RNA sequence: GGGGAACUUGAGUGCAGAAGAGGAGAGUGGAAUUCCACGUGUAGCGGUGAAAUGCGUAGAGAUGUGGAGGAACACCAGUGGCGAAGGCGACUCUCUGGUCUGUAACUGACGCUGAGGAGCGAAAGCGUGGGGAGCGAACAGGAUUAGAUACCCUGGUAGUCCACGCCGUAAACGAUGAGUGCUAAGUGUUAGGGGGUUUCCGCCCCUUAGUGCUGCAGCUAACGCAUUAAGCACUCCGCCUG
RNA sequence: AGGAAGAC
């Protein structure tokens, strides 16, 4: 177990990370909610930085050393997450901006000010 | 494609080389109204084609009443040949 | 004037491959529409995944028709279990 | 194709009927007729078991091919005519051998078209093929449970099934009531929706016209006595007094799933 | 700021030119805009019809 | 004005070309959302200005697969196109309505407008039979507030989708009726035609038919309009009189 | 695009 996928997802409200094998096999996971933040601090890239930190500790605990990372959703923890993952003793090889883009699909929910 | 138009043109052709002369035009639009009328009988709920049909019906009626005013004999032989009322 | 492109799946031995292209050429020519040409590209790697096949055979048949043989080909082609894809093109 | 009757009496006030447009003749074949008599819900003992039945206008059974055993022989649809036993109407077809058979007329079949029933037959409306030959997704009626028994599954007027993909020795079929079910791939099933399509949209009209089909009056249990129904009795306009509304016999009737729980066909069923 | 098709004086797209359509499509799978590529508007409409035909016949990718 | 006989510009026809999300039917395709089953996988997910209701140790969310079904067609996409108006954007086919350019081969005033009449006519609504993924009036729970039948959160029925009918309304808007003709310019864009060293790329000048933006005379009570008039006229229609 | 807040 040497190589893997880092599925990072950063919403406006939360940031959740899964370390996975390439063939769909998850090792461990964490989030700001997993680390204890309950309020608006979940959205902060700093909480995303600790989430990526403890994901990297779980990754080293199983034993893989090289990654490529896929990011989902619009958020703020992009640079902090990838820099924590690369500076936590791991290697990153590729960055993927995998966000689900419908052509139109179903209609989006309503506005916030009606 | 476009042989029925040719055969009606030289059939209702009264001068040697005319393509105006409203008998030719009434013949052409009677064929066109019949073709489009069969099309609407297939597709009943097409409406823009019906608008085109009503426009050609108006064109044919105005040409017919002009032909009535100009010469009633040619109008009578045309309506007896075409068979529309 | 119809240029027709169809994709045959690659799990076909070449005997039955010429059998099925002769079958569909017979479908085109049995309704009074002679073929005006043909071209076999061979096997190419498709841009995305259809069912299990990353790749497949491309055939092009150029027909002059009275617009019955193309949709007879269409119904037989998408009712067949061995032709992956087909479109017809009316050339202008 | 539903002919409303203008109200001239109070019986015909809300009546509709079919137009019988597609039916082409009014004389069935004298070699494919079999006698029937009504039974009225009676039994081999003679007791009544089925309530609300018997008394209608008499009819005569037309023997109808459900098996489609004639493989390799093209037939011609001679007539489409009215069968009183079934909600669909049937088609007499003449095979090229010389004999004649009765099949169920599918949707959109016309007089004089060919019918080819083999396992090598192409897919047009009215052909019968085995389910390993029928492609995915096609509308399919007259499905067999067991090979050679006869078409049982989807047989009434205007009802058709879909094929949700082959699996091997078995084939997945979506029947009416949205019900996915596995049928062996040797079962010969016909192709096309069944061709009356309008039997639902008929207002009967009088009580007499429901009587002519052999339907007796249906009595609530609320107006019966206590020893004739669990609901009966009460000092006038009783509600359902019991919890769990009941059959006339001692079993509840709303929501009580009456299928046996250890049924041998539960391994072949996917959804419900 | 120059059109390829009016530059070389070519007739219609001849829709099986997979390399030509692959050069005009972006690397993700998006059809390039007119303000970037520089073709005329008529040829842009013909190009996008060709590209959508190729996308359905699985010659050019949708996403990557 | 009524009549007879000439003429081709108004108006049509032919011939040679061009563009189009114009319409109706059948078929096909991919990305997403939901649901179901399985593998990995631990303890939270979601949500807002904090929150909480909800879902989750009966294994959620994430994650990799494979099916089911519905809706809408990202970039292309453009103060761009087409349509009388409403409106029309995935692709292919069958049928079909128009529009524009050029010609001068035709008929020779066939023209404009149009009360009543007939026909279309966004969305919502109604009847019958289907379908129901997402969104979601009604309705319920959680907040906030003095109350909060509301905004905000979690669900969610009718509806939105298809076929057959109906009602006939919108800030149905250019808040500008239709038709025809004259009246300074500049500059883009769409579809053409013609000329100057080319059948090469482009460069210029006429030329229509749209579609914009500035800007004279002129009009307006000002804003503003201004060859796409709200200018100067002629015809017909509709409508107003605190 | 970054709080609910009445009356004279």
């Amino acid at each position: 177990i040497e190589s893997g996928i880092a599925h990072i997802r950063s919403t406006f409200n939360n940031t959740i990370v899964t370390i996975t094998d390439t063939h769909g096999n998850a090792i461990s996971w964490s989030s700001a909610g997993a680390l204890g933040f309950r309020g608006s601090r979940k959205s902060t890239p700093f909480a995303a930085q600790m989430a990526a930190e403890t994901a990297a500790k779980g990754s080293i605990e199983h034993g893989l050393k090289t990654l490529e990372v896929t990011v989902k959703g619009p958020g703020s923890g992009r640079e902090a997450a990838i820099r924590a993952l690369q500076a936590a003793g791991l290697e990153v090889t590729a960055i993927r901006d995998v966000t689900p883009v419908p052509h139109n699909g179903c209609r989006p929910p309503k506005r916030r000010r009606v | 494609t476009q042989e029925r138009k040719n055969q009606l043109i030289n059939e209702f052709k009264t001068h040697e080389s005319d393509t105006g002369s409203p008998e030719v035009q009434i013949a052409i639009l009677t064929d066109s109204i019949n073709n489009l009328n069969e099309h609407l009988r297939t597709h009943k709920k097409d409406h823009h084609s019906r608008r085109g049909l009503l426009k050609m019906v108006g064109k044919r009626r105005n040409l017919l009443t002009y032909l009535r005013n100009k010469d009633v004999t040619r109008y009578r032989e045309l309506i007896n040949k075409l068979g529309l009322r | 004037k119809y240029e027709v492109m169809y994709i045959i799946r690659p799990n076909i031995d070449e005997e039955s491959k010429k059998a099925v292209i002769e079958r569909f050429n017979n479908v085109l020519t049995s309704n009074g529409a002679e073929i005006t040409g043909t071209k076999d590209w061979g096997k190419r790697r498709l841009a995305y995944e259809i069912n299990d096949f990353r790749d497949g055979f491309y055939q092009i048949v150029n027909v002059q028709s009275d617009a019955a043989a193309v949709q007879e080909f269409d119904r037989l082609a998408k009712i067949s279990d061995d032709i992956i894809r087909h479109i017809v093109v009316k050339e202008e | 194709a539903i002919k409303k009757y203008k109200p001239t009496s109070n019986g015909r006030r809300g009546m509709t009927t079919s137009d019988f447009a597609e039916i082409t003749t009014d004389k069935p074949e004298k070699s494919l007729l079999a006698p029937l008599h009504k039974k009225g819900g009676r039994n081999n003992q003679g007791k009544l078991t089925v309530r609300h039945q018997g008394g209608g206008h008499k009819r005569q059974y037309r023997v109808i091919d459900f098996k489609r055993d004639k493989d390799g022989i093209p037939g011609r649809v001679a007539t489409v005519e009215y069968d009183p036993n079934r909600s669909a109407n049937i088609a007499l077809i003449n095979y090229a051998d010389g004999e004649k058979r009765y099949i169920l007329a599918p949707k959109g079949i016309q007089v004089g078209t060919e019918i080819m029933s083999g396992p090598e037959a192409d897919i047009k409306v009215g052909n019968a093929l085995p389910l390993i030959n029928i492609p995915v997704g096609t509308v399919v009626h007259n499905i067999e449970l067991k090979p050679g028994k006869g078409g049982q599954l989807v047989r009434s007027a205007g009802t058709s099934a879909q094929v949700l993909g082959k699996e091997g020795k078995y084939v997945l079929v979506r029947l009416n009531s949205g019900e996915v079910r596995m049928i062996l791939s040797a079962c010969r099933a016909s192709i096309g929706q069944v061709g009356n399509e309008q039997h639902e949209l008929i207002n009967i009209g009088k009580a007499g016209r429901s009587r002519w089909k052999g339907i007796r009056p249906t009595v609530r249990g609320s107006v019966m006595n206590p020893n004739d129904h669990p609901h009966g009795g009460g000092e006038g306009r009783a509600p359902i007094g019991r919890k769990s509304p009941m059959s006339p016999w001692g079993k509840p009737t709303l929501g009580f799933k009456t299928r046996k729980k250890k049924n041998k066909s539960d391994k072949f069923i996917v959804r419900r | 700021k120059v059109c390829y098709f009016t530059s070389n004086g070519i007739t219609h797209i001849d829709y099986k030119d997979v390399d030509l359509l692959k050069k005009f499509v972006s690397e993700r799978g998006k059809i390039l805009p007119r303000r970037v590529t520089g073709t005329n508007a008529k040829y842009q409409r013909k190009l996008t019809a060709a590209i959508k035909r190729a996308r359905q016949m699985a010659l050019l990718p949708y996403v990557s």
